[PDB]
């Protein structure tokens, strides 16, 4: 049964017909901030269906010869939409994340990706992403083939199309700035070189969606 | 006898211990302690005291040493000019150093609570006016007018018989605690900034002074906790006493 | 509970359609299920074996070189017999390696100070190690007036003497101590001057680690203190990839980009071992 | 844990409580 | 799971992630090798690039079952047969399938569910095993694995010739280790 | 749910995605001799998991104009592993037999395999196998077409990839020598002629896979 | 429970400093007499002088050693 | 000042007085004065096997023993528990040659199937190798066997 | 703390006696011990051969 | 047996218990 899927939330819809089952991040949903854990002493605002909606960043190719992308959250969506006016108008937020990757092709193509979720993704040496230089050591002097320790699927051209992941709020805070500080960093490589023969239709995009789930906010003031 | 061992901790000298010691004078009984007033059982008592705060920490000159505790107000041309700002930092060198409870928060690294700032009107009693008190959060720079410093949570205030208004502070912060704030890295800390504002003007009638002053109080709420005990950073001692 | 390891119940030869425990699908993203029983005939095995080593305080709970402060008598790093250290872990890396497989540790500590001449030799001197928590006065000079130690802990000890060793509690404003932070300490324009407080987090920043020689005067012996550091009461979150290549800089994830290294050995060919 | 000071953080490490989660990193699958 | 470095042949800055995947093609039906590797998690080879083979090293004894699992990234239109064998301690590596075809083996099937997994069984004499290194400590060697053609890669016209397999080991749930050691590798190169 | 299948016996493992479901000859699963079909006096050996295994014997190629093979039972075991040098050290032996034959290819292939067993094949005029001469006939002056009476199954390249026989002991005595006797023989013809166009991948090889089940040994002796 | 005026005040200070000299003017004699005071430094006197009136028992360490910090025996 | 540092079979082994394995980050370790007491330490029982053998007659590889590998008979892996390293802490040469015994109890002890005591002396260590032109009776003798 | 005295037999190494000393690895399991025949409990069982 | 820390390997030897089988090397006949 787990090969047709349709995802809704606020006033969007997503379908798919060959899926992979949904992987929830570290076995928790998300959820609000308890009285307990709470340190603010201002009532938060909690829009709702006004910023837990389905959002469509941006389109990368996919190439025989390419390296690989990663961004980063929630910076993308500081610009876009009403959760990025309410993100500058307030001091502090929170919320959780489903992510949903797609990468459609013909049954001649062949290929392999790796979506995954690092959180706390320091680089060593926007909304449209950046491209990796040298994915082996994954831009911060660690292995890629241990990644699959952290929330990940894979997109097998033969299997099928789309990747799925929830992502409940991570960090040692109950609440933080979305200005300052990236939670984590979404990461999609090739590991097995996408290749088909000529006269098929070479260009396979990618699209990444995205939606906020169970966001608050507090400390209003001037729009930075 | 009893067979023992020694861990590696032996012979040190540690100031914070709490330790048992031979004491000197044995059967020694003290005075009986009659009954004296005003006991402090605790430095959180003392820290709820209004304090005169200085605002107007412009001058320095020995003759003039005593104006920096009030800034003036008078009549303007009615375009929501400013008045006075600051930075709402207990811990960081300012305005907040003058007080008891800044000087006592210098003795704690880390602090959590709401604070909260009073305000006095020593003016004549025929003159009036309305003053705006703008709370900053972290994250937004002081504000360039009134229009945009009205964002943020604030109160107006009415001249007239109650001649006070208390502005409170509520505690908004990421962190359950927050390290005193200074220039450079540990700005992470800052607590936001305060303004205020002309609302409508200073009338006065005729044969009336033209200029009053405020005089502002600072205090903790019932909240306030600090801990990680420190030594202050003066010292009033230029070598051999 | 898992007080031991699992065992091994008997099985047989199954010949059967629908049923496939062997093929599998590793898109999805979880783990296998199938067992050693559902693939291979096996047989009844008791097993007894303790997982008692494996546990955080068990792997944590170990001492280790942190720290390393000079005090020599000609020189340019401490000639005036006092010295300052910030308090870092990420100085050497044996231990760096082992903390930083996960993202957040919240932990107390059991600091060991072994003092001794460059030479090995030990001779009777008497110093003073005080803790400068971050905001308190931190002293220039042998004799400066912020050793009174008013406040701020301090121990005084002999080098003749076994090595002083203090308990340490949890310090932080927040929850549980990171090693990566993602993102900037001040809500500036991050234009390049901030770049270098690129994962600076103040969370981190617990103080100052001051030590002099109690005298007047200069002192006759050079000395070497070492800072050894042991976890208890461990608790860890959200594990990450192990490191891979050589360290260049504390607090910093960077690495040599023209030298770049494959994790393990290499062969010839893929058809001979 | 064996203790000799008012304070809990000064005590030994004592022995924790054997339990295992591997279902959390390993079988996440809704 | 974690990738595991079966071609680990290239060393140069440019083809360091060449190393995660071994290929796959059409052969003249003989019965022709694929690759092969040892089942060592403590010894360095290919297992050193998985987070079982880096925490095994903290470890001087370890005894439990493996698992690998190999996963089919080739085109829909794609079918074949390989077969997997675990040779236990003292056979040397065989020189055909027919000689690998009698330890424990397992027949993987191309289609739908494009992953198997062959799965080691702790066969051994002792309760633990050091780690196995050349020389005298050889005698602590779990065996070898050998990946083998079936049939054949048969592929229909206007599609790829050339397939890669990735391959993920684990351990299972009687695996245990004991008597915590230092690793064998410092990262640092002096001062930092 | 008969499109799926996987066969363990001993330490040996089988996995298909296209089966055929299974047939068992005759309707008789394979069992031990009883106390009153014995003629022994000796206890005899079972040794179980030694010899009960999946043995791979060779492979052979499909050509446009292949004829057929046969195979000979048990004659092809007696060379390979511990059940050939039980054996040979042996004089009375017994067991049954699975047998699985695979041959896969594309979605543009095309053909037909006929897989059969008949036990007592006397051929009128090793572990290769055989190939045959006159195919209509049998070798033997049968016709083909009636060859379905016995127990079989087809292996058609639009449906399925493989083919399951499971053959208990055939024989007119309790026990009887391996080295003497071929209780049945295996055949393999293919009706339909293979066919593709130019392009796709020629060679489809056929491989034979086979575990004698519930074997029994008496009658010690010197190696012959 | 930090703020309490024993979590604030148990604490260890420096109150009082005493030479014997070899050669100088102070006390060549090899004995010293000092009168107990608390007021001689600065840290410990701004703490103490936050109050009007004290009540407190004490305990007193004292340390001794050369003048360039070595230890001999005497 | 001394450090005693226990290397389990698989660890790194110091190479010099600097070396970087000395920071000890898992192995154990003892820091200790020559004018301090002698220490001491308690230690498990480490053997992958179910006890230690003291005689092994056997090969510990599959090889083809043809002569290279007699230089292995006896040699059991069971047995080899580790390294003991030994440093002065400091940075430049120390002033004082030194020595260090070690010595070792023995507790909680069981065993198993004894066999006769050893007779001429020992060459080699691990090795029941002994003189072959030299070889000596047990005990002492006499002259005559009707006299004392 | 508590007064205590020393008694003129400290510090000294007796290899006869019975004492406690500081483990060195802490939470460790031994091998499980099977069952080996021919276990001796006394020297006093082969002394009559 | 005298223990003061949390690994039983780490106390004293005690005392055993007096049994003896003499029986199993000197009288091992059928
Ligand atoms: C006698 C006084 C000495 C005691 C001084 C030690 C107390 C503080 C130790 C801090 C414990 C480690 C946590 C520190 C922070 C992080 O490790 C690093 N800053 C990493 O960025
Ligand atoms: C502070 C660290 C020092 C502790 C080092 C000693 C621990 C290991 C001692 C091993 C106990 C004896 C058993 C060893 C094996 C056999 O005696 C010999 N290899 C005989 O072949």
């Amino acid at each position: 049964s787990d090969r047709v899927a349709q995802l809704t939330i606020g006033n969007s819809t997503i379908t798919t017909q060959e899926a992979a089952n949904i992987i929830v991040g570290y076995g928790e949903w998300p959820s609000y901030c308890s009285d307990s854990d709470a340190t603010a002493v201002d009532k938060p605002t909690r829009p709702d269906v006004s910023v837990n909606r389905f959002y469509t960043l941006d389109t990368k190719l996919w190439e025989k010869s390419s390296k690989g992308w990663y961004w980063k959250f929630p910076d993308v969506l500081t610009e876009t939409g009403v959760f990025g006016q309410n993100a500058q108008f307030h001091y502090l937020y929170r919320s959780g994340f489903c992510i949903h990757v797609q990468c459609n092709a013909s049954k001649f193509h062949q290929g392999a990706l790796l979506v995954a979720v690092l959180p706390e993704y320091v680089i060593g040496t926007g909304a449209d992403g950046f491209e990796l230089q040298h994915p082996y050591v994954l831009d911060a002097g660690i292995p890629i083939s241990q990644l699959t320790v952290c929330p990940h699927q894979w997109i097998n051209l033969r299997t099928n199309n789309c990747a799925t992941i929830i992502v409940p709020y991570i960090n040692a805070l109950p609440f933080d700035s979305a200005l300052n500080h990236c939670n984590f960093g979404l990461l999609v490589v090739p590991i097995s070189p996408l290749d088909y023969d000529q006269g098929a239709t070479p260009v396979i995009p990618i699209t990444i969606t995205l939606a906020p789930m169970c966001s608050e906010f507090a400390g209003l003031r001037q729009a930075v | 006898g009893f067979p023992t061992e020694l861990k590696p901790g032996t012979n040190q000298f540690l100031t914070t211990d709490d330790g048992v010691s031979a004491p000197i004078l044995p059967n020694f009984h003290p005075t009986p302690c009659i009954h004296i007033p005003g006991e402090v059982r605790n430095l959180l008592e003392l820290c709820q005291v209004e304090t005169i705060l200085e605002v107007n920490n412009v001058p320095t000159n020995a003759t003039s040493l005593m104006e920096r505790l009030r800034f003036p107000v008078s009549a303007q041309a009615g375009k929501g000019e400013l008045c006075a700002v600051f930075r709402a930092d207990p811990g960081r060198n300012g305005p907040w150093q003058s007080t008891l409870l800044g000087q006592l928060c210098g003795y704690y690294t880390q602090w959590s609570g709401s604070l909260e700032v009073t305000f006095m009107f020593t003016g004549s009693f025929m003159a009036t006016g309305k003053m705006l008190i703008a709370y900053t959060p972290p994250g937004g720079p002081l504000p360039k007018d009134r229009a945009t410093a009205m964002l943020g949570t604030h109160v107006i205030w009415d001249f007239g018989l109650q001649s006070s208004v208390t502005l409170v502070i509520p505690w908004i912060s990421n962190t359950h605690y927050r390290a005193h704030a200074r220039d450079g890295v540990f700005d992470y800390y800052t607590t936001g900034l305060v303004s205020i504002w002309y609302q409508t003007n200073y009338v006065v009638p005729i044969g009336a002074p033209n200029t009053a002053y405020i005089i502002a109080l600072a205090a903790a709420q019932k909240n306030f906790t600090m801990k990680l005990c420190k030594d202050a950073s003066d010292i009033l001692q230029t070598g051999t006493i | 509970p898992a007080p031991t390891g699992q065992d091994t119940q008997v099985s047989s030869h199954r010949l059967d359609t629908g049923k496939v425990p062997a093929l599998q699908a590793a898109e999805i993203g979880a783990s296998s299920n199938a067992s050693d029983e559902s693939m291979i005939e096996t047989r009844c095995v008791l097993n007894s074996h303790s997982t008692a080593e494996t546990t955080l305080d068990s792997f944590f709970s170990r001492a280790g070189l942190v720290g390393e402060i000079d005090l020599p008598l000609k020189g340019t790093t401490n000639p005036n017999g006092y010295a300052n250290w910030d308090i870092d872990i990420t100085g050497y890396a044996q231990m760096r390696r082992k903390v930083e497989l996960f993202t957040y540790m919240r932990f107390d500590a059991e600091f060991t100070f072994v003092a001794c001449t460059p030479t090995g030799e030990v001779v009777p001197q008497l110093l003073q190690y005080m803790f400068v928590p971050p905001g308190a006065p931190k002293p220039d000079s042998r004799e400066s007036l912020a050793w009174q130690t008013a406040t701020n802990p301090s121990v005084f000890v002999k080098l003749s003497d076994p090595p002083a060793q203090v308990s340490v509690p949890f310090m932080s404003p927040a929850s549980a101590y990171q090693w990566f932070y993602d993102g900037y300490p001040t809500f500036g324009e991050h234009k390049q001057e901030k770049d270098l407080e690129y994962g600076a987090c103040p969370n981190n920043m617990m103080g100052t680690f001051s030590v002099r020689t109690v005298g007047t005067s200069k002192s006759k012996y050079p000395l070497v203190v070492r800072i050894y550091m042991r976890m208890k009461h461990v608790r860890a979150w959200i594990p990450r990839p192990m490191r891979n290549q050589n360290y260049l800089f504390k607090a910093n994830p960077n690495y040599a980009g023209n030298s770049i290294k494959p994790t393990g050995t290499s062969r010839t060919a893929i058809t001979t071992l | 844990t064996i203790n000799y000071y008012k304070d809990s953080y000064a005590a030994t490490a004592g022995k924790q409580s054997l339990k295992q989660d591997p279902d959390k990193f390993a079988n996440p699958v809704k």
